[PDB]
Order: C-alpha cells, then sequence, then structure tokens
RNA sequence: CAGGCCUUGACAUGCUAGGGAACCCGGGUGAAAGCCUGGGGUGCCCCGCGAGGGGAGCCCUAGCACAGGUGCUGCAUGGCCGUCGUCAGCUCGUGCCGUGAGGUGUUGGGUUAAGUCCCGCAACGAGCGCAACCCCCGCCGUUAGUUGCCAGCGGUUCGGCCGGGCACUCUAACGGGACUGCCCGCGAAAGCGGGAGGAAGGAGGGGACGACGUCUGGUCAGCAUGGCCCUUACGGCCUGGGCGACACACGUGCUACAAUGCCCACUACAAAGCGAUGCCACCCGGCAACGGGGAGCUAAUCGCAAAAAGGUGGGCCCAGUUCGGAUUGGGGUCUGCAACCCGACCCCAUGAAGCCGGAAUCGCUAGUAAUCGCGGAUCAGCCAUGCCGCGGUGAAUACG
C-alpha cells in the first residue's frame, strides 16, 4: 500500500465537503466520484455517494471500515452468476 | 537418414581407465549436461564395486555390460498392411548401446537412497547375471524366439 | 463482419 | 480518435505519468522506440529506404 | 524451488533481494 | 592532446583517423597510433509485418566505432594546422589533454 | 505469539469482518473467489475449487 | 508479398544512406525528424522539377541538403530566385546554416524514381498502363542499362478486379548484391483510387 | 627460457607459458588443481605431453580469461600442444595424428526469431 | 460503457468582421473538463514635443468555407506481411512439330543441396530462381598500444599498483586462406570414394537473401487510398468504470511432484548489452524491500555485477517431507496526482493441489537437444513465467 512517509491520501476536494459538514451540523447526501479516497473517522455516521461507473452508490460510514478506500463498497460490476 | 547412413561419434576416452564404453556408460548416466556429476557418480560406485566384492571395477564393468547385451530382438515388418513381430539379430552397435540404457534405467528403478549405490549394486548384479537390466536382456530374447516363425521375413 | 461504431455487432 | 489523441499526445499533461510516446510520423501509440521516436513499421520503412544515419540490416 | 520467494533460488528467479539472498 | 573521434561510417571514421595522426606526423614528434576502441552496437528487431505476424522479424544495429589518437609532443604548429582539416560529415570529433 | 486455535480465531474475525461491511474483499470471501486480484476466467482453481464443467455451444451439420 | 526492399537490402555495399552524419543517442530524433520535416517540405515543391533524390549531411547547426533533380531549373529559378526563396524557407524551420545545392542528373531515365514517377503520371492521365510499361522499359534499355523491369498494381484501367501488371528486359538480379540495381516507387492516385509503381533500373555490377 | 603457446576454445582464451621443471603447473596465479578442483575433465588439458612423454619435464605458467572452467581446460590442451611444437617442430607428428594440433570452430549456436532457442521450436498444434 | 460538458471544434489551410488581443501569473464554482472571470501590458512603419490614430507576428470571440471519425467495405485498392517453400522450380526469343489448344527447349542417361553441372538430342540461346558477391564464427598476417594487455627486468602500502614495454590476450580495420588445387581408384565427362597436407575439405558452422505464382490468405486499426455512412455527432474534452468479469472449454507457457534432490555457509569460470530528471561504487539505519548520505563515469576508464549450474564443507533421510509454493490473514517498502476495482517488491504467519499425468500429442541430428544463469527493447512502476539476444555445462540416436 502507499507509503505512510506519504499522506493517508484523499482528494482534498471531498475532504473538504466532509468537514463544512462536521462544521454546519451534517448530515447530507455526498455525490463524489472520488473512488480513490481513503475513508477518514471525520467520515463516521455520513452516508457517500460513490461513483462505480455508472451510478453514485450510496454507503453509510462505519467505525469498523474507517481504514479502506471508498471504492471497496460501491462494487464495480454486477453478476449475479451463469445458468 | 535418407541419402547417406549416419556415422557413429567417436568418444573422448575416461580420464580414468582411458576406455570409450566407460565414457559413454557416464553419457547414459548424464542429465541436463552435468558430466561432472555423472562422472563423479559412476566413480564413486567403483569405490564402492571395490569395497564390496574385491574385484577390480573396470572388469566387473564390462562383464555386465557383456551379461546385458541382448543378441536377438524383434522389429517390425510389412508383407502388406501387416504388422509382424520379426526376430533380428542385434548389431554391435545396438547391443552395446542397448545394453548401457537398460543398466541406468535398472539402476534408478533399485530402491537404494543415492545413486552410485544404484549404479554399484546393478553393475554388480548384473555382473553375475540378476537385476532388473538383465531380466530385461531375457525378455526381449524371449520375444525374438516366440515369433521364431515369422523368422522367414528377416532382411 | 467487424464491429466498429454503430455497427456493433 | 485519431488526430485529436495525437495532438493531445504533445500537449504538456496535467500528471506526468499521463504522457506516453508516439510515433512522430504516422501517430502509433505502441512499438515506439524512445530512440527515434518512430514505431517498429516506420523505423524499417526508413531503414530499407536508407534515410536513418548509420542504420543497416543486422546479420550474424 | 524457484517459485518460493522465501529461499535464495527463489530471489535469484525473480531477481530480487532480501533476508533469504541479501548483498 | 588526446583527440577521440567516432561516427557511424568507420571508413570515414578511420580516414579521418588516418589524416589527423599525419597531420601530427607532419609537424609536432610523436603521435600515438589509431587504436580502435570496442564497437558499442544499439540493435532493433521489429516484426517484419505491420499486423500479427509475430515469427517473423528483421534486425537493424546501429554500429557507432570509436578511435583514438593521441599526439605526444604538441608543438603550436600542428595545434594550428588541425585547425584546417577536411573533416567528412559521418565524423565527430573530441579532444582533451 | 497467539497460536494455534487462538490465531485462527483472527483469522476468522477479520475475514467476517471483511464480509460484514461489504467491502470488494468480504464480497470475494462470500462467493470463494480469489480476492488478491487474480484472473478468474481460467485458472483460480485453488480458490473456486474443482471443476464444475457445464455443456458448451455446437457447431453445424 | 515477399520481395525484401533493393535498396536496404544493399545499404553499406552497393548503395549509401540519403542521411550522412553522426549523432547521440542526445538529439539524434530530433535531428532525424528535422531531416524527414525538411525531406517533406522538398519533395512536394521541387516535384514539378523531378526530385530523385535528397542528400542530407550535417557537422553542427549547419546542413548539407544537396537535391539531385532531372531539371535543375525549377530549383535555381531567375538568376538564383527559386534556389533563394526555397532556402530562406528552409532555414526558417530549421534554424541553422542550411546551405542548398543542386546536382544534374546524368540521364533521367536512367534513374529509378524518376521512371516510375513518369509511369505513375501517365496513368494518372488515363493512359494505356499495358504500353506505358513496355515504353518505359523500352527507354531504359535505350539508355544503355543492363536491365530493367517496371511493376504496376492495382485496379488497372479503373477494373473492379485488382491486377497486377509488368514488363523487364535484359536482367534484373535482386538476389545479387554487388548489382547496382536503382529503386523507386511512385503512387498514382485516380478517380477510382491508389495504384502502385516500382521501378527497377539495373546499371551493372561492380 | 620459455616455450609459448595460444590456446582458444569457444570463447575462452588460453595463454601457456611452458618452462622446463618439476611438472608444476599454475593457473591464473594459483595452482592447478586449486583452479581445477573438482572437475574431473581437469587432466585433460595435460593430455598433450603424455604423447611426447614430456610429463614431468616442464613447468607450466598458464593464464586463461573468458568461457567456463571446461572450455578454458580444452584451449589449454591445444595451448601447450601448440607451445611443444614450437620447442620441437618434430613434435609435429605424433600430435596432429592424436587431433591436439586444431582447434574445434563448435561454438553456440545463435537464437533465432521464432524459436525458443537456436532450433528448439515452439510447440505445434493444428487447431 | 455511464455521466458532466464543447459545436469552425484538439488539429489543418482560406476568407471576412468586432475586440483590437501579444505573453505570465491569479479568482469563484465544479469530480474534472468546462462555464464564469483579474491582474503584468504589443515590436513593424509611421502623422510622433501633440490627444495619438492606424498597419502587422500572434491571440480572443462572431460568422463562413471546411476540419474530425481506430464508423463500414482487405469482395473496390496501394504498401507491407504470412504461406506453400529455401521447395527447384516458373518462363521468354527465334527455329522446328501440330488445323488447333499447345508441344519441343525444360524430355532422356549420369550427377548434385539445387533446371548443379557433364553427355545425348530440332533445337540454339536467353531471363527470373539456384549458387556467388555481403555479415558473424574457426586459423594466420599486417597496421595500431589507451581506458586493454604484463612475457621479461626495476621498484612494489603487496592492486598491473608505479617505472617500463606491446611480446602476448585483446580490441577493430585491411589482407592471407580451400580450389576437389594434389595423390590413389572408379568414370565418357561432370563427379563419387579414399588418402596427404592444413586451423579448416568437399557448400567449413550459423546468418542475410524467398522465383512466376497460390491461398478473392492478413491488414481500410500503423499509414495511405476509391466508394458508402455520421456532422450541436458514429466528431471533441473530462471524471469514473470496463478492456483484469467467471458454472465452463481450448492453445502457448512458468513452477513442481524430489536424494543425479532441497537448504545454509564459503569459493570459483562467461558472453552480449545498458548507463547524465542514468547507472550508482562505498558508508550508515533497517531482518528486509528500501531509505539517507555519498564518490566515480558524458564511460575497453566509473557502475549495472552477484553470473548461475559448478567446487568445498555442513545439514535434511523417503515423509505430501527441510519436496512443492498456490491460497489466505497481518505488517511494511517503492513508483506514481492516484495502487478499491486493478501494481511490483519485502517481512511474519498460512503451507493447497501435486507421488510423473487417460485417449491423444510436440520439439530437436551436435556445441544441437536438455539444463544453467546473464542482458536488452517497451518502460514511472509493472502483472515478463513473454519476446529478441548472450554465453556456461553438455548428451542420446539414425539399421533403414
Ligand atoms: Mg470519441
Ligand atoms: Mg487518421
Ligand atoms: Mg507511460
Ligand atoms: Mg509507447
Ligand atoms: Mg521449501
Ligand atoms: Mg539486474
Ligand atoms: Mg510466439
Ligand atoms: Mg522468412
Ligand atoms: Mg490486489
Ligand atoms: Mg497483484
Ligand atoms: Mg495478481
Ligand atoms: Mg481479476
Ligand atoms: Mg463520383
Ligand atoms: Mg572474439
Ligand atoms: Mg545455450
Ligand atoms: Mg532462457
Ligand atoms: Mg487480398
Ligand atoms: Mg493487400
Ligand atoms: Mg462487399
Ligand atoms: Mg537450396
Ligand atoms: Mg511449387
Ligand atoms: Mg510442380
Ligand atoms: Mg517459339
Ligand atoms: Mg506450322
Ligand atoms: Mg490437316
Ligand atoms: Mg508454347
Ligand atoms: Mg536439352
Ligand atoms: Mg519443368
Ligand atoms: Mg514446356
Ligand atoms: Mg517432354
Ligand atoms: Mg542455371
Ligand atoms: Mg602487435
Ligand atoms: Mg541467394
Ligand atoms: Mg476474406
Ligand atoms: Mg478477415
Ligand atoms: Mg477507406
Ligand atoms: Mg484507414
Ligand atoms: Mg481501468
Ligand atoms: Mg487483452
Ligand atoms: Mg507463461
Ligand atoms: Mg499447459
Ligand atoms: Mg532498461
Ligand atoms: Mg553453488
Ligand atoms: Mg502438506
Ligand atoms: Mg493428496
Ligand atoms: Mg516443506
Ligand atoms: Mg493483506
Ligand atoms: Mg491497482
Ligand atoms: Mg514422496
Ligand atoms: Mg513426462
Ligand atoms: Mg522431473
Ligand atoms: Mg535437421
Ligand atoms: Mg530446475
Ligand atoms: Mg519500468
Ligand atoms: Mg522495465
Ligand atoms: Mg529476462
Ligand atoms: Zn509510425
Amino acid at each position: 500500500p502507499r507509503s505512510l512517509k506519504k499522506g493517508v491520501f484523499v482528494d482534498d476536494h471531498l475532504l473538504e465537503k466532509v468537514l463544512e459538514l462536521n462544521a454546519k451540523g451534517e448530515k447530507r447526501l455526498i455525490k463524489t466520484w472520488s473512488r480513490r479516497s481513503t475513508i477518514v473517522p471525520e467520515m463516521v455516521g455520513h452516508t457517500i455517494a460513490v461513483y462505480n461507473g455508472k451510478q453514485h452508490v450510496p454507503v453509510y460510514i462505519t467505525e469498523n471500515m474507517v481504514g479502506h478506500k471508498l471504492g471497496e463498497f460501491a462494487p464495480t460490476r454486477t453478476y449475479r452468476g451463469h445458468g | 537418414a535418407r541419402r547417406r547412413r549416419a556415422e557413429v561419434r567417436q568418444l573422448q576416452p575416461d580420464l580414468v581407465y582411458g576406455d570409450v564404453l566407460v565414457t559413454a556408460f557416464i553419457n547414459k548416466i548424464m542429465r541436463d549436461g552435468k558430466k561432472n556429476l555423472a562422472a563423479r557418480i559412476f566413480y564413486d560406485a567403483c569405490k564402492i564395486i571395490q569395497e564390496k566384492t574385491g574385484q577390480e571395477p573396470l572388469k566387473v564393468f564390462k562383464q555386465a555390460v557383456e551379461n546385458v547385451k541382448p543378441r536377438m530382438e524383434v522389429r517390425s515388418r510389412r508383407v502388406g498392411g501387416a504388422n509382424y513381430q520379426v526376430p533380428m539379430e542385434v548389431s554391435p552397435r545396438r547391443q552395446q548401446s542397448l545394453a548401457l540404457r537398460w543398466l541406468v534405467q535398472a539402476a534408478n528403478q533399485r530402491p537404494e537412497r543415492r545413486a552410485a549405490v544404484r549404479i554399484a549394486h546393478e553393475l554388480m548384479d548384473a555382473a553375475e547375471g540378476k537385476g532388473g537390466a538383465v531380466k530385461k536382456k531375457e525378455d526381449v530374447e524371449r520375444m525374438a524366439e516366440a515369433n521364431r516363425a515369422y523368422a522367414h521375413y528377416r532382411w | 463482419k467487424t464491429a466498429g461504431x454503430p455497427h456493433k455487432r | 480518435a485519431r488526430k485529436a489523441l495525437i495532438e493531445k499526445a504533445k500537449r504538456t499533461p496535467k500528471f506526468k505519468v499521463r504522457a506516453y510516446t508516439r510515433c512522430v510520423r504516422c501517430g502509433r501509440a505502441r512499438s515506439v522506440y524512445r530512440f527515434f521516436g518512430l514505431c517498429r513499421i516506420c523505423l524499417r520503412e526508413l531503414a530499407h529506404k536508407g534515410q536513418l544515419p548509420g542504420v543497416r540490416k543486422a546479420s550474424w | 524451488g524457484k517459485g518460493d520467494r522465501r529461499t535464495r533460488r527463489g530471489k535469484i528467479w525473480r531477481g530480487t533481494y532480501g533476508k533469504y539472498r541479501p548483498r | 592532446i588526446r583527440i577521440k573521434l567516432r561516427g557511424f561510417d568507420h571508413k570515414t571514421l578511420d580516414a579521418s583517423a588516418q589524416k589527423i595522426v599525419e597531420a601530427a606526423r607532419r609537424s609536432g614528434a610523436q603521435v600515438s597510433g589509431p587504436i580502435p576502441l570496442p564497437t558499442r552496437v544499439r540493435r532493433f528487431t521489429v516484426i517484419r509485418g505491420p499486423f500479427k505476424h509475430k515469427d517473423s522479424r528483421e534486425h537493424f544495429e546501429l554500429r557507432t566505432h570509436n578511435r583514438l589518437v593521441d599526439i605526444i609532443n604538441p608543438n603550436r604548429k600542428t595545434i594550428e594546422q588541425l585547425m584546417t582539416l577536411d573533416l567528412p560529415t559521418g565524423v565527430e570529433i573530441e579532444i582533451k589533454t | 505469539w497467539k497460536l494455534e486455535g487462538e490465531l485462527r480465531a483472527e483469522v476468522a474475525a477479520n475475514i467476517k469482518r471483511l464480509m460484514d461491511i461489504g467491502c470488494y474483499r468480504g464480497l470475494r470471501h462470500r462467493r470463494g473467489l480469489p480476492v488478491r486480484g487474480q484472473r478468474t476466467r481460467t485458472n483460480a482453481r485453488t480458490r473456486k475449487g474443482p471443476r464444475k464443467t457445464v455443456a458448451g455451444k455446437k457447431k453445424a451439420p | 508479398g515477399n520481395k525484401i526492399h533493393p535498396i536496404g537490402f544493399r545499404l553499406g555495399i552497393t548503395r549509401d544512406w540519403e542521411s550522412r552524419w553522426y549523432a547521440g543517442k542526445k538529439q539524434y530524433r530530433h535531428l532525424l525528424l528535422e531531416d524527414q520535416r525538411i525531406r517533406g517540405l522538398l519533395e512536394k515543391e521541387l516535384y514539378s522539377a523531378g526530385l530523385a533524390r535528397v542528400d542530407i549531411e550535417r557537422a553542427a547547426d549547419n546542413v548539407a541538403v544537396t537535391v539531385h533533380v532531372a531539371k535543375p531549373g525549377v530549383v535555381i529559378g531567375r538568376g538564383g530566385e527559386r534556389i533563394r526563396v526555397l532556402r530562406e524557407e528552409l532555414a526558417k524551420l530549421t534554424g541553422k546554416n542550411v546551405a542548398l545545392n543542386v546536382q544534374e542528373v546524368q540521364n533521367p531515365n536512367l534513374s529509378a524514381p524518376l521512371v516510375a514517377q513518369r509511369v505513375a503520371e501517365q496513368i494518372e492521365r488515363r493512359f494505356a498502363v499495358r504500353r506505358a510499361i513496355k515504353q518505359a522499359v523500352q527507354r531504359v534499355m535505350e539508355s544503355g542499362a543492363k536491365g530493367a523491369k517496371v511493376i504496376v498494381s492495382g485496379r488497372i484501367g479503373g477494373a473492379e478486379q485488382a491486377r497486377t501488371e509488368w514488363a523487364a528486359q535484359g536482367r534484373v538480379p535482386l538476389h545479387t548484391l554487388r548489382a547496382n540495381i536503382d529503386y523507386g516507387f511512385a503512387l498514382a492516385r485516380t478517380t477510382y483510387g491508389v495504384l502502385g509503381v516500382k521501378a527497377y533500373i539495373f546499371l551493372g555490377e561492380v | 627460457e620459455q616455450y609459448y603457446g595460444t590456446g582458444r576454445r569457444k570463447e575462452a582464451v588460453a595463454r601457456v607459458f611452458l618452462r622446463p621443471g618439476n611438472g608444476k603447473v599454475t593457473v591464473n596465479g594459483q595452482d592447478f588443481n586449486e583452479y581445477f578442483q573438482g572437475l574431473v575433465r581437469a587432466v585433460a588439458a595435460l593430455e598433450p605431453l603424455r604423447a611426447v612423454d614430456a610429463l614431468g619435464h616442464f613447468d607450466a605458467y598458464i593464464t586463461v580469461r573468458g568461457g567456463g572452467k571446461s572450455g578454458q581446460i580444452d584451449a589449454i590442451k591445444l595451448g601447450i600442444a601448440r607451445a611443444l611444437v614450437q620447442y620441437n617442430p618434430d613434435y609435429r607428428a605424433k600430435l596432429k595424428p592424436l587431433g591436439f594440433l586444431t582447434r574445434d570452430a563448435r561454438v553456440v549456436e545463435r537464437k533465432k526469431y521464432g524459436k525458443h532457442k537456436a532450433r528448439r521450436a515452439p510447440q505445434y498444434s493444428k487447431r
């Protein structure tokens, strides 16, 4: 994974929206195309609409999913099996 | 091999006994170009074969080769679309080759853990007329004796 | 015969 | 998607990763030699033509 | 064998170094 | 007076090596003969066809030959004469001390 | 170190929470599919299991 | 679909490069692009003068550009007017010392790129392709050459079925290295598409 | 004071200096049996003198570089066999009949495009 | 593919028109693109003390002409490639035969790798092919002696290190060399067998080289190009997704199933290449990936670099193992704006199938196969076990 000598990477333009919410008394639906953003404790409690190539997928953020990335919870392929 | 028949490669005689037949036998031991390892296996067994059964190593080797040379074998011929088992006399070139080949293979079928011991015991058992390589020779000689009815198809 | 644009296939 | 893509390649990109080689002559994005700035096809055409200094068919 | 990164032969095979093939 | 010259065509390279070595053999003193350095070869292997046919190739090499000549005792008569010398375009020269 | 059954507990516990949150890895532990980004068009037989052959597409006589 | 290019086969032996200079891996591409960019402009303009070759030589911030040609007229111009008007535009892209020269072509009918261009031009005018070929070969042999062969390939006469037709005289040994064989290609555009003309002129063995 | 031969075989080049002595050989600044320790084929480089009985009459100062320890051996075998005929031209006969005077041109064949090696081909399968 | 945008357009020439811009830094919104915007302020030549007004690189916007399309047709094409096939062939000119298609030559005997030559003949010649000229390898010479070499003297921190030298090894240019030229025998000859000499012998080994043509073979997606189609869209920019999906089936491969093996430590011998936002010695932190220092080299100099198999010593003892290294948990490193999808690498743990493979099927005739490692192109990194090269060790077999 990313070198921790670098930062825990967030596109800033999303972290911007998160912090203004905490100040103003959230919630609000958050539409982002930044799957590459890392989930961060300031996101706990919200729901974020993560784009998967076709749709913005809501993702309620919980404590146990804090260390992961945003795209992990907006799956990108529909499959539902064969036969 | 349509045009001319091939020439038989002459081998550099070995740096111990000065014997081509020894060099040929080591080449049948060799796998993946490791002639060093190969020659090392063959000589270590010569030690073993002088310890056990105090005969001369080179003398045991050659006699084991003699006891494994087959004098007759079956081949295939035509006469129509038929596939006969024809008994043929084995050429000296081929007697040596089959004898050497069956020895390594019989040796490696043995149950002794390390390679030189398998070759030591097989060369010992062969020089006394036992061993898988001798059982393979007699087996070949039998199949040419049975199909002696079709011997009149030989060339 | 060969997908490419509209024709797709 | 060709001429707009052969032009976008010359442009300076928002990041130094999005820069990719591109045949100066025909525009191939693939099999592009840094040395000649050509692609494997144009390289062959100019070599047979003698318009590449010193280059020649190798044989050994 | 060559497929096991955790041995010298593996490090040689992938052309890498580590505790199991250092410099 | 350390003079190294390079080129793709060696016939033009060895020619200009013989010229300069004889420029100091006229005025000057000791020449260190035109010693050939190992040729550095950059090869190019290409799929001979414009499409699909991978098992048919064509090889091209680009040879950069290297020659070295050393003038022992300069004598600025030589350092002058060298300025006037017919150096073909296929050759590029470099001089150090 | 934690060993034997105690270790297998945390390995289980991590896989389970990967499935609970519903991340992309947890989806692949659900379906027993390769998790570290491998091909599934072929191979994957260690993770997917023995082959389950199916009838295929046919030609014309 | 098999034969190798006759020039590139003989480079360094019977044929020499059309760009003679050295460079290093730092600016080789930049200079070679300049040659091509320069040679692009020349073949575009000097076509009407029958451009048979462009030689390039280099030292540093200067360039040769020796243009061989059948008619030096359209090159030089009035007292050296076009030769200036182009040399001006020339270094306007080179930014260097561009010293254009003009060499005359001894026999134009002994030059392969010219024979191909005369046939390519003749068939754009809707001339009898089969005849234009035999004549061209006939001219090259009348010009003393030891052999000639000419290939036109495509929709001859505008037929729907494409075709290849050729003629030859004397001898043209493409497998022979010591045989000086000038090769040249010209492409003829028509109402119905592209034809392709290959000219082979066998000068002699050296 | 010396007798020299140049022995080459397969990218390996040998410089053999035969000086009269006890039969003591060194190769690249160390002893023969130190530089060929464990290579049964080693005893083959000193085979030419066996044909002229010069076994312990010559010491040898030998250097070799390039190739591999067995290709270096065959170079030595040619090198000393090249120095002996310089020392004694009469050594021509009995050496040439034993083939010690020649170098084999047998070198590695180049890999070719469309193969795995020089001749090993990629596996064929119609359909 | 989805969604947010652009409409003379990302790009070419040409025409006007308004602004009258040149260029470089900002701002708001937005995922970005985009849309909206603000500052630093035009050289030609000029009427110039005047206010300055125009003309023009080039820009911006408006409007045309046109651009753009990896949309279709490889059954309209060029070019290039595959293929039969490195197979010995395919032809032409005149003459002769035949009403004619066509035949003859090119068939026949002998010979050869070869329509390669010899002999014969209503044929006599000639062309494309074959061979040869070209390149690498094998021996020898010559010319060269640094960054390469060290034979012999002299020093020698003991390293070709300094003196000295180019002998040698080498490196790289030019030559020599093989011609069935000589002997024996067969033969009508060409040739064939054998022998001598020679580094090399019957084309020395490998390469480059591919006849008229065939497959209406491949490629309109490298490029070119006729024709057809799209024109606020089948064109253009962007963010994200997909190209990496997975009940399955096939090809080409890597690693293995072990003791001629696996592991650890020590110790040897290559070749070809590559290397100034490059290779990076050496030193320190770290198990390590790597990080930080930090020389040298535009490189026969300095670096990649350790070659590996091998040699020596030591361990494992026939086990699904000290065989095998898949899968998975956790912890890190590096590139990159960014490694969720979907990177490589390191460390701890995990330690699957697999006991040599059914019907069937592939490669290779010698420095080959097998095996062992090394480099390069592409390239930020890399899914390379692929490709093109390089050497190390080095077989078996051909009756037919
Ligand atoms: Mg588009
Ligand atoms: Mg285009
Ligand atoms: Mg890139
Ligand atoms: Mg590229
Ligand atoms: Mg293991
Ligand atoms: Mg490396
Ligand atoms: Mg392939
Ligand atoms: Mg080919
Ligand atoms: Mg992954
Ligand atoms: Mg991965
Ligand atoms: Mg993977
Ligand atoms: Mg996948
Ligand atoms: Mg029309
Ligand atoms: Mg060499
Ligand atoms: Mg090899
Ligand atoms: Mg390999
Ligand atoms: Mg076609
Ligand atoms: Mg075509
Ligand atoms: Mg059609
Ligand atoms: Mg042939
Ligand atoms: Mg045929
Ligand atoms: Mg036929
Ligand atoms: Mg006639
Ligand atoms: Mg008649
Ligand atoms: Mg009649
Ligand atoms: Mg006829
Ligand atoms: Mg005849
Ligand atoms: Mg015929
Ligand atoms: Mg005929
Ligand atoms: Mg006939
Ligand atoms: Mg002929
Ligand atoms: Mg010399
Ligand atoms: Mg040829
Ligand atoms: Mg078709
Ligand atoms: Mg098709
Ligand atoms: Mg088209
Ligand atoms: Mg196109
Ligand atoms: Mg993607
Ligand atoms: Mg793909
Ligand atoms: Mg593979
Ligand atoms: Mg397989
Ligand atoms: Mg590289
Ligand atoms: Mg070892
Ligand atoms: Mg187990
Ligand atoms: Mg099992
Ligand atoms: Mg184990
Ligand atoms: Mg993990
Ligand atoms: Mg990824
Ligand atoms: Mg077992
Ligand atoms: Mg098997
Ligand atoms: Mg095995
Ligand atoms: Mg063969
Ligand atoms: Mg192995
Ligand atoms: Mg990379
Ligand atoms: Mg790379
Ligand atoms: Mg590699
Ligand atoms: Zn190109």
